[PDB]
């Protein structure tokens, strides 16, 4: 039994890293799990509960792409009954384990891997009700995602709106929290590159200001590692003879900007140093 | 502004003898009757005259030259036939979205330029080969004629869009240089929001007896809309006030504006929690609905132009537009000629100053929420 | 970040007057000279000061408070004396593995919490009785002080690890509530990757004249690493190319990465079949490959469990990381070699623009 977890735990976990709905599904088949099948979504969710959002997402999809291949409608029925059993026990190691489990159920029902009026026919303990009210409201109305093994130019879409939205919200934390949520901390030059472009492409003074502020406060929240910040400017110091095709002026601007940056200390006298001109 | 010398009006897109495919496209796209400019400019273009249209920034206006470049394209000939210039990558891009949209049931081939991560790939496309319609900035385009990725040989329609803009972005030289590479034969359409000397003198040196359409039209002034501010000291007490309002006006249609996607989802689901069913916006099909079934809604602000707020009696600014210009885009709309209703501002202590600015920006008065 | 107010450096573990049994245990674990952090934070701890170390995520950051809680335990007194807090069960669990590891030749008794299939059995242990060192999440731990399965009476060392993490997992409340249960006497160590207001104000409300150690952060960087891709049309011809490479570079240390355990087993035993002895990867049977790689002696691991790869001159991606972020975790920080298929063609050009980096073809 406890010989169970000692076994699945390390494929569920391995999976959060190859991301293969499949490979998982094979290896379980060959373990020929019994009734104790319904103990696999429990293990999976409850692990992802201590993972990132990624893993949370990844799991919900594993719960789908596993149900009808190697798992009965009726495992998932109970697997969820156990998750509400253990909610008081789970919240010890994940405080928001209630609302979270809730979002799992919302989606569960949604991928149709779960019964329709399930919640309804589940009618002692705030923790489960709490977690059923989540699922309820969610439905009557992602986890969003998701980073890492996402498609590259998908990430770009996100970074784009991140920036686009910021320019109308004027909300810096708001930006940070989405850059942060994407989970691709080695891709942040994209954020920087995209952002410099907006300044390069804009007219009038707001773009420039608003992006120099965001880029300072990002550098300052150690959110943009000094390395990132540099692959950023290099991408720009690079494309500028091409960008100059869509924006004449782009030169005497991007350098006016590198100047603001240097002056604000976000970049070395030697990046500022390395800027092009003609 | 320019002196109009042509205004013959065409009521329906049906009387323009457009391809049927083109027709089907322009209805699927959502158009019904042709707009101000469409009733006046499409025909002249289609008929081949140089046209100089002084009109407000496109909807609409874009659809105009788009409909005529498409009506004129020789589907059969695989070589780039109409060349359109915009002031930004962004803006060239939307032009090509509209073209492809209307161009949907015809084999029309259209391409905007960039930009530049895979320019290598962009270029190998362009020749060869060979989009029928290419849109891009004057700089990009010209650099392309120079390199010969693009042939002027078959280009028979040359449209300059937002010329005032293009010139002032620094493109005068590149515009001329392109001119002198296109056939003395090429039709020229120049639309521009405004007609400064610069623009004029382009018109003056490149167009034959052109026809001058001037269906622009201004003000534009929120005198059909009662504007209020209800004072909520802290943002904490915003959600609270909202639902209080919801039952003391019990409105059945209202659009509530929010500054970020995240805060929409927040509010949306904090209100479903309270029994007030409400919609949030995001992709076209799942989106198309909310806009298809709209055509209580909480949207960002950005997609606000993805839905017509003018047939909505109540607009509520939960957040306040950081961009002043952008306020009117949310709330107002002038008075008949339609039209509208009222809109309500939730201002914080902090927001105190920020609203008094909106108030002098549009020389307008915003009174406090009554009873 | 935090302002350093203490940096005296200790070269050898020998000069820290650690127990000899503790000493034997830290050498046996693989350590040689003390790392950045170790030369700076061990003494202060051992000497009893509240210490607040801002340092990167543990390897031997873990070994640090581990070594000083063990140096301070009263082996003779059977009651739980040092309490350590981590942000996940997973992470508490490795802490106790490190502790047991170093603590091996002393009677040190250490336990992490869970989790819960046999919590019944976990509790009846805890008291009574009564581990010297207990590690666990702030939530679990506090729930156990409340139930009285755990006594604060003898706890004299209270270490909060990855505080920035814990706080943001939602544990601020359970952290304070524990504090107010431990003696006003308890030494406090808080290590944290980052030092946001939240974290600071904990430091500010629980520590006496605390010491601040800093430790400069070591960013991964594919800067000193030559990256190659050798083109192998089909995966069929992968194993083949591997062994060709094995003799045309005859490397003596190298890590080869694979995407699944199963395909590790495959490759390992298809290579032993070929006379190329080579290692594949549970803590004791594992601890070896990590104990013996660590102090030193071809390794083919998944990716998940991916040992300090930085002291390895050659990395080879047999499989390509499905998670782009995860690439730098394998290779970078040189050289490293990519085996790309026809299919994998596109997949690599992505890695290349992800980290704004260039990957050239295998030369001669």
């Amino acid at each position: 039994e406890t010989a169970f977890e000692k076994t699945l735990t390390p494929i569920i976990q391995e999976y959060f890293e190859h991301g293969d709905t499949n490979e998982v599904a094979e290896m379980l088949r060959d373990l020929n799990l019994g009734e104790m099948k319904s103990g696999v979504p429990v293990l999976a969710v409850s692990l992802a509960l201590e993972g990132k959002a990624s893993h949370r997402e990844m799991t919900s999809k594993l719960l789908s792409d596993l149900c009808g291949t190697v798992m009965s409608t009726n495992d998932v029925e109970k697997s969820f009954d156990k998750l509400l059993k253990d909610l008081p026990e789970l919240a010890l190691d994940t405080p928001r384990a209630p609302q979270l489990v809730g979002q799992f159920i919302a989606r569960a029902v949604g991928d149709g891997i779960l019964c329709n009026t399930y919640i309804d026919s589940y009618k002692d303990c705030v923790q489960a009700r709490a977690a059923l009210d989540k699922a309820t409201v969610l439905l009557s109305m992602v986890w969003g995602s998701g980073g890492g093994q996402q498609p590259v130019n998908h990430l770009v879409k996100e970074i784009d709106m991140l920036l686009k939205e910021y320019l109308l919200s004027g909300d810096i934390s708001e930006a940070e929290h989405c850059l942060k949520e994407l989970e691709v901390p080695h891709f942040h030059h994209e954020l920087v590159y995209e952002a410099i472009v907006m300044v390069l492409e804009s007219t009038g003074e707001s773009a420039f200001k608003m992006i120099l502020d965001l880029l300072k406060s990002l550098w300052k929240s150690s959110t943009i590692t000094i390395d990132q910040m540099k692959r950023g400017y290099e991408r720009i110091y690079n494309e500028i003879p091409d960008i100059n095709l869509d924006v004449p002026h782009s030169y005497s601007v991007l350098e006016r900007f590198v100047e603001e940056c240097f002056q604000a200390g976000i970049i070395s006298k030697q990046l500022r140093d390395l800027c092009p001109s003609r | 502004v320019i002196e109009s010398n042509w205004n013959e009006i065409v009521d329906s897109f049906d009387d323009m003898n457009l391809s049927e495919s083109l027709l089907r496209g322009i209805y699927a796209y959502g158009f019904e009757k042709p707009s101000a400019i469409q009733q006046r400019a499409i025909l002249p273009c289609i008929k081949g005259y140089d046209v100089i249209a002084q009109a407000q920034s496109g909807t609409g206006k874009t659809a105009t030259f788009a409909i005529s470049i498409l009506q004129q394209i020789e589907l059969d000939l695989k070589a780039t036939q109409a060349l359109v210039l915009a002031p930004t990558r962004e803006l060239a891009q939307q032009i090509q979205k509209v073209v492809m949209a209307l161009g949907d049931y015809m084999g029309a081939s259209c391409h905007a330029c960039i930009g530049g991560t895979n320019v290598r790939a962009e270029v190998q496309k362009l020749q060869m080969e060979a989009p029928h319609i290419i849109v891009g900035t004057p700089g990009r385009v010209f650099d392309m004629l120079n390199r010969r990725y693009l042939s002027p040989k078959y280009i028979k329609m040359f449209v300059l869009d937002e010329a005032d803009e293009m010139l002032s972005r620094g493109f005068k030289d590149q515009i001329y240089d392109i001119f002198q590479k296109l056939n003395s034969n090429t039709q020229v359409v120049l639309l521009s929001a405004t007609m400064p000397s610069d623009v004029l003198e382009v018109t003056k040196k490149f167009m034959r007896d052109p026809i001058r359409i001037l269906v622009k039209k201004e003000e534009l002034t929120l005198e059909g809309i009662r504007q209020f501010y209800i004072n909520v000291e802290r943002e904490e007490w915003k959600l609270d006030t909202l639902c209080d309002l919801y039952e003391t006006l019990t409105i059945t249609q209202a659009v509530i504006f929010i500054n970020t996607r995240r805060k929409v989802d927040w509010l949306t689901e904090k209100m479903h929690a309270r029994d007030f069913t409400v919609s949030a916006m995001d992709m076209d099909q799942k989106e198309r609905d909310v806009i298809m079934r709209e055509f209580v809604l909480i949207t960002t602000d950005l997609l606000a132009r993805g839905i017509d707020v003018q047939q909505v009696s109540l607009v509520i600014n939960y957040d306040l537009p950081t961009n002043r210009e952008n306020y009117i885009h949310r709330i107002g709309r002038g008075g008949r000629f339609g039209r509208k209703g009222v809109a309500i501002n939730m201002v914080t202590e902090e927001d105190k100053r920020t609203l008094r600015d909106i108030e002098t920006f549009y020389n307008t008065s915003i009174e406090e929420m009554p009873l």
